[PDB]
């Protein structure tokens, strides 16, 4: 999964 | 509200304790109680709120993904019927996830966003609103899925418009908003080119503004810039 | 029981799904529902029950330790009074922990132990009874602390007596019981010499019986023997 | 902390 903050 | 009898300051203190104890459901309950006191949140308090619910919903999302994967396999050609249990339990986790999202969205709508006038608070809350509609979108399948997606898009877009007018390109809230809106484009909106364009443009505009920053601000901004690059590497 | 309307087999299936999703509170609730169907548990089912509650109470214990540590520091000479909040929140976690322990002990008393006639089930359940009284002992401070300790000791002792009569020295249940009873001696009963003696004797008697085992049984037994050695290295 | 199972 891609990075999110 | 079962937190209605506790002092606001005690709720914030206990949220920090719950964080140290990795008790994020408690943390979220304490910060919901703090929000429901009705006062605006400080910068630290906004981040306590976001950390708490991000951790709670993150665990729910991970569980949902495991269960959805098992459910898909049970439905492939060749599988042995195992009955309704996988679907039922995936639905149970999904409903709990939707409940948490609805709770957070409810706090933002009553009344955090409407009282948020400064860019750092308003962009932060609108980013959260986009994020939690995005999590609802991840599990949506009904008559409402397009509308959920458009609610996420609209919140992110308003946050983006404010951030480009009111914050420097290295502001970590602006960067994190762009990171997540880019993921929305890639994973939710089936717009990988928009996702890639947004991540790249955000990264390059930030790079050009790093020279203005202190060492500590530089560290904060470059951390999120590395996440943008990480996603771009994943996608190209 | 909110699980009273669900099929026993569906509860067991969902416990396994909850495990795969790392949803151990759900897992424990499903296995409590299965126990409350009133039938004896198979070997696999007993381990599902133990895995679920071990994970739940393990997290509570870790949180309690963090909070107890913060509380002790707040009470040292030189600290700034921070009010009742640390104590209150430690008490909250402690009460939830005690509730989980009481729930497990209640399942063992109604009526898992009394129906357990085979050594593998009876020793397993009495070990659990010792374990959950041990967790109660870890947080106990009142008129009842000695009695809680003696309840743990008594359950472990009955399990030990059965295991030495009815199981080989390499049986992993026998080994795990001895491991945990040894920790009880060291950490709860202030009997480090008993702890060390028990771990060493258990390890040596197991070593001498490994020659009787298949490769798969050997792997299971030597894994727990390594934990015994690990503790002995910690303590000497 | 010591190991338990
Ligand atoms: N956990 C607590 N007790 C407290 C946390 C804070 C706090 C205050 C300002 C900013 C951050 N930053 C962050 O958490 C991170 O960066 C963000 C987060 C969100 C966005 Cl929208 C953008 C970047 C999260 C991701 C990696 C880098 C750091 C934290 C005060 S108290
Ligand atoms: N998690 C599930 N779905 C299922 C687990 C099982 C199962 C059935 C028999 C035995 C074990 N063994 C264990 O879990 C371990 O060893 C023990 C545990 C307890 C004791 Cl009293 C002694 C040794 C735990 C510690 C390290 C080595 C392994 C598991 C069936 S299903």
């Amino acid at each position: 999964f891609p990075a999110t903050v | 509200g079962a937190m209605g009898s506790m002092e606001r300051a005690s709720l914030i203190q206990k949220a920090k304790l719950a964080e140290q104890a990795e008790r994020y459901e408690d943390m979220a309950a304490f910060m919901k109680g703090a929000v429901e006191k009705g006062e605006e949140l400080s910068c630290e308090e906004r981040n306590l709120l976001s950390v708490a619910y991000k951790n709670v919903v993150g665990g729910q999302r991970a569980a949902w993904r495991v269960l959805s994967s098992i459910e898909q396999k049970s439905n492939e050609e060749g599988s042995e019927e195992k009955g309704p249990e996988v679907r039922e339990y995936r639905e149970k986790v999904e409903t709990e996830l939707q409940g948490v999202c609805d709770t957070v969205l409810g706090l933002l709508d009553s009344h955090l966003i409407k009282e948020a006038g400064d860019a750092e608070s308003r962009v932060f809350y609108l980013k959260m609103k986009g994020d939690y509609y995005r999590y609802l979108a991840e599990v949506a399948t009904g008559d409402d899925k397009k509308r959920i997606i458009d609610s996420a898009r609209s919140a992110y877009q308003e946050a983006m418009d404010i951030s480009k007018k009111e914050m420097p390109p290295t502001n970590p809230i602006r960067l994190g908003l762009a990171l997540n809106f880019s993921v929305f484009h890639y994973e939710i909106a089936n717009s990988p080119e928009e996702a890639i364009s947004l991540a790249k443009t955000t990264f390059d505009e930030a790079m050009a503004d790093l020279h203005t920053l202190s060492e500590d601000s530089y560290k904060d901004s470059t951390l999120i810039m590395q996440l943008l690059r990480d996603n771009l590497t994943l996608w190209t």
